[PDB]
DNA sequence: TGCCCCCCCTTCGGTGCTTTGCACCGAAGGGGGGG
């Protein structure tokens, strides 16, 4: 006895029609054993090659997670997909959750199964499971209720939403609570063991809404502890003839960020045609230019601010040694947060599982901080990074991504 | 009393309406054996008549079975698919016997028109309407529309195909004990029962299938094996392709060598170390379909040579899942590699190979890395795992390139096998500057009218050259400078450019390139001991590179 | 002189940085195969 709230697409598109790519033995499996269980359920039914659009499908565990997690890439059907904002069913974005010591993420995504869907709206939905060997043709389904990973799922729960987490929010009013697709973003100042109190308190809180993958998984975030990565100046001595010509090349590029570096000091050390391990000393003019440019590094870059209605940007460098930089802007130059991460699981052996890893890391750290999800310049090739990617992705979310090969002819944020 | 097959919804496309195409001139023995196979079609039910008010029609034409005295109707629907909504295929691949698994009992089914056992959606059949001559347009003549579904129809496959499986369910559910794989009408049933239990269940499965109006006839039940199923030979324990015909005409033009090319790839899934290279390369070119090629002296070499592996007959083994999947690479040279999927040593699954020449500099490192993914994906199709695999690479060699790239390279679980050739870098540039070494500030620089230029270096020992260069680019004389460098430097050298595009190709370690002047530049590094390569801006008043950038500009 | 799917080889035009040359890529047209 719910009403369908009606979904349109945004005029002048089409509905998505991907195609769905091979899967493995465990996921065809975890796949066929779900989509039985959502067909008794009538969570989802059978259609056939009369709808034209269909969504990738496949599944995926989540962090220390042992059962299977059905993941649909609808990164096509949402940006189809009306933005509800101009509905007025977006979420804000609170600029406190990146300030809490502790953050717990909630899969809250089973309760988007309650609410039924707009029925000129499922067609949309479609989605086709592959078999091994081709033994069958496509199975194809569509979604009849609020299906996980549709941006269009919290926005029609969050009326809902916001009456199941009422008594809660009222009774802690200094925990701050964040809703992003499937997951619930929960953070407060509060002690760990008291922190993880009252996460459990939230979820039996929701199972009083139950009554009336699992809720049972929780993973911690410390926003408070995040640091930055900066571009840094080396501190030598004895300065060969290549150390110098590196540094300025260093500095030329990092003048396209601070306008205020200078160069013409250190290159009149590079005046004659000398061996590249020839070592110089310092001049007094370059002495000062030296200094002064590593101060110019330690203040902000002017005029760089988060603009609610620009696209975030993530690019990646690969730095060898289980080491990855990464940076977060909107436009070029103007960097709203710069990284780097270390001894990722797959470090020193697999380098597309740490890839996986460091974008899932960033994605993460761009919702609690701006509430997007950023599209990423990958450092890898787009064959090489399609087939091994699903088999190390541990999110409910995949965000959009390009692929670039920009070799390292200037070592900058790492040395 | 047969169950209704449920009827697809099927609309045309917004804003348009059904086709008026008329007809072309048909020969008279054509217009004669198409008017017996439409009275035919009457009589079943799978035509009506009645069409006076139906502006719409489509061309028909008839051509024969493959080598049978049967014609078949076909349709030319082009009109109509461009004004009929869009189908989202539900096939999505082709099944490959090396993914089958070992059954005691084998069946082959084949349904007897098959599109005409399919009732097509009501609202339609309008827009099938079609005409044909009766005499030679001397009387109007019979026009019709389809009743069910028609052939050249775009929806006619993904309707059949998807109708098929929802027959074939209630069966697939009430027998776990059976394997079915459906492709159209051609049905494989295999079973570990006792082939007379499996002879009960496949007619339980003729009465299923004729219970929904799909006959299944006995001149297409193949009971006794080999099974001919996909175009291959299914035995009891090993399949094998069916024959292949090579064309030994001695004039060969250019779509005799493109049928050429195209055997010897669906012969390469079983027949080990086919190879097309030399030959492709005869096909590239503004070639017209007709004009004759001669074979080149190393086009022949490797047609003879695909000979030798096609003369005797080859099989491969069916798929054991209580057993890991093996890949092993070899690298055939020119870019060209073949591989074998195997689960027990000389029991070949399938084979295949990969040529795939992608980018215009690479080196055999990347290539290996594409082969494997070209397996990943393969394997993954047909048996869902990723196989072990078997390199002719070192480890070493490996872990070197895939710790110093700058892109994020990977390859799964292998191990290395000592199959010569091997797989390594021919060259390896330092990290840092060699002391000792000579540095070449180097540099070049070309007019973008004229297309004249000049390219050379200035070293730390006074060492200089420049030298004009006529219809090049900016590029060509900065990768030129390079060669110049190498050329005139001892075995130890470092070269400091500010050209961003020839440091991007020489660090990416390529082997072979399509450019001369970059294989002459990698000829040259694979001499040298010890390579530095470092970059520095330009006009910016540094080293000898202000120096060299004033010579050459 | 039809339809749908898969594969490889070559060509060609669009796209974005190596920049107005050069490189990459997806579409298309040739072939093979299946029903
Ligand atoms: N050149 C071809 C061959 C086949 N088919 C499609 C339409 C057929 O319905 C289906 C199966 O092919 P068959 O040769 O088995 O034809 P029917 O099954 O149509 O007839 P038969 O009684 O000979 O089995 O494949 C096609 O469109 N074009
Ligand atoms: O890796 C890109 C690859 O994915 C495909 C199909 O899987 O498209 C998906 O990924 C795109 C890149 O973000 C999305 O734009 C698209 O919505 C999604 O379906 C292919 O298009 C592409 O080869
Ligand atoms: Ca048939």
């Amino acid at each position: 006895p719910i009403e369908t709230v009606p979904v349109k697409l945004k005029p002048g598109m089409d509905g998505p029609k991907v195609k769905q790519w091979p899967l493995t033995e465990e996921k065809i499996k975890a796949l066929v054993e779900i989509c039985t269980e959502m067909e008794k359920e009538g969570k989802i039914s059978k259609i056939g090659p009369e709808n034209p659009y269909n969504t990738p499908v496949f599944a995926i565990k989540k962090k220390d997670s042992t059962k299977w997690r059905k993941l649909v890439d609808f990164r096509e059907l949402n940006k189809r997909t009306q933005d509800f904002w101009e509905v007025q069913l977006g979420i804000p974005h609170p600029a406190g959750l990146k300030k809490k010591k502790s953050v717990t993420v909630l899969d809250v995504g089973d309760a988007y199964f309650s609410v039924p869907l707009d029925e000129d709206f499922r067609k949309y939905t479609a989605f086709t499971i592959p078999s091994i060997n081709n033994e069958t043709p496509g199975i194809r389904y569509q979604y009849n209720v609020l299906p996980q990973g549709w941006k269009g799922s919290p926005a029609i729960f969050q009326s809902s939403m916001t009456k199941i987490l009422e008594p809660f929010k009222k009774q802690n009013p200094d925990i701050v609570i964040y809703q992003y697709m499937d997951d619930l973003y929960v953070g407060s100042d509060l002690e760990i063991g008291q922190h993880r109190t009252k996460i459990e308190e939230l979820r039996q809180h929701l199972l009083r809404w139950g009554l009336t993958p699992f809720l049972w998984m929780g993973y911690e975030l410390h926003p408070d502890k995040w640091t930055v990565q900066p571009i840094v100046l080396p501190e030598k001595d004895s300065w060969t003839v290549n150390d110098i010509q590196k540094l300025v090349g260093k500095l030329n590029w990092a003048s396209q960020i601070y306008p205020g570096i200078k160069v013409r000091q250190l290159s009149k050390l590079l005046r004659g045609t000398k061996a590249l391990t020839e070592v110089i000393p310092l001049t007094e003019e370059a002495e000062l230019e030296l200094a002064e440019n590593r101060e110019i590094l330690k203040e902000p870059v002017h005029g760089v601010y988060y603009d609610p209605s620009k696209d975030l940007i993530a690019e990646i460098q690969k730095q060898g040694q289980g080491q990855w930089t990464y940076q977060i802007y909107q436009e070029p130059f103007k960097n709203l947060k710069t990284g780097k991460y270390a001894r990722m699981r797959g470090a020193h052996t697999n380098d597309v599982k740490q890839l996986t890893e460091a974008v899932q890391k960033i994605t993460t750290e761009s919702i609690v901080i701006w509430g997007k999800t950023p599209k990423f310049k990958l450092p890898i090739q787009k064959e090489t990074w399609e087939t091994w990617w699903t088999e190390y992705w541990q999110a409910t979310w995949i965000p959009e991504w390009e692929f670039v090969n920009t070799p390292p002819l200037v070592k900058l944020w790492y040395q | 009393p047969i169950s209704p097959i449920e009827t697809v919804p099927v609309k045309l496309k917004p804003g348009m309406d059904g086709p008026k195409v008329k007809q072309w001139p048909l020969t008279e023995e054509k217009i004669k054996a198409l008017v017996e196979i439409c009275t035919e079609m009457e009589k079943e039910g799978k035509i009506s008549k009645i069409g006076p008010e139906n502006p719409y029609n489509t061309p028909v034409f008839a051509i024969k079975k493959k080598d049978s005295t049967k014609w078949r109707k076909l349709v030319d629907f082009r009109e109509l698919n461009k004004r009929t909504q869009d189908f989202w295929e539900v096939q999505l691949g082709i099944p490959h016997p090396a993914g089958l698994k070992k059954k005691k009992s084998v069946t082959v089914l084949d349904v007897g028109d098959a599109y005409f056992s399919v009732p097509l959606d009501e609202d339609f059949r309008k827009y099938t309407a079609f005409t044909i001559p009766s005499i030679n347009n001397e009387t109007p003549g019979i026009r019709y529309q389809y009743n069910v579904l028609p052939q050249g129809w775009k929806g006619s496959p993904a309707i059949f195909q998807s109708s098929m499986t929802k027959i074939l369910e209630p069966f697939k559910k009430q027998n776990p004990d059976i394997v079915i794989y459906q492709y159209m009408d051609d049905l494989y049933v295999g079973s570990d029962l006792e082939i007379g239990q499996h002879r009960t269940k496949i007619e339980e499965l003729r009465q299923h299938l004729l219970r929904w109006g799909l006959t299944t006839p006995d001149k297409k039940h193949q009971k006794e094996p080999p099974f001919l199923w996909m175009g291959y030979e299914l035995h009891p324990d090993k399949w094998t392709v069916q024959p292949i015909v090579l064309p030994e005409k001695d004039s060969w033009t250019v779509n005799d060598i493109q049928k050429l090319v195209g055997k010897l790839n669906w012969a390469s899934q079983i027949y080990p170390g086919i190879k097309v290279r030399q030959l492709s390369k005869l096909l590239r070119g503004t070639k017209a379909l007709t004009e004759v090629i001669p074979l080149t002296e190393e086009a022949e070499l490797e047609l003879a040579e695909n000979r030798e592996i096609l003369k005797e007959p080859v099989h491969g083994v069916y798929y054991d899942p209580s057993k890991d999947l093996i890949a092993e690479i070899q690298k055939q040279g020119q870019g060209q590699w073949t591989y074998q999927i195997y689960q027990e040593p000389f029991k070949n699954l399938k084979t295949g190979k990969y040529a795939r020449m992608r980018g215009a500099h690479t080196n055999d490192v990347k290539q290996l890395t594409e082969a494997v993914q070209k397996i990943t994906t393969e394997s993954i199709v047909i048996w869902g795992k990723t196989p072990k695999f078997k390199l002719p690479i070192q480890k070493e060699t490996w872990e070197t390139w895939w710790t110093e790239y700058w892109q994020a390279t990977w390859i799964p679980e292998w191990e290395f096998v000592n199959t010569p050739p091997l797989v390594k870098l021919w060259y390896q540039l330092e990290k840092e500057p060699i002391v000792g070494a000579e540095t070449f500030y180097v540099d070049g620089a070309a007019n973008r009218e004229t297309k004249l230029g000049k390219a050379g270096y200035v070293t730390n020992k006074g060492r200089q050259k420049v030298v004009p260069l006529t219809n090049t680019t900016n590029q060509k004389t900065e990768l030129q400078a390079i060669y110049l460098a190498l050329q005139d430097s001892g075995l130890e050298v470092n070269i400091v450019t500010n050209s961003q595009y020839a440091l991007g190709i020489i660090q990416a370690q390529p082997d072979k390139s399509e450019s001369e002047l970059v294989n002459q530049i990698i000829e040259q590094l694979i001499k040298k001991e010890k390579v530095y390569l470092a970059w520095v801006p330009a006009h910016k008043g540094i080293g000898g590179n202000e120096q060299v950038d004033k010579l050459v500009s």
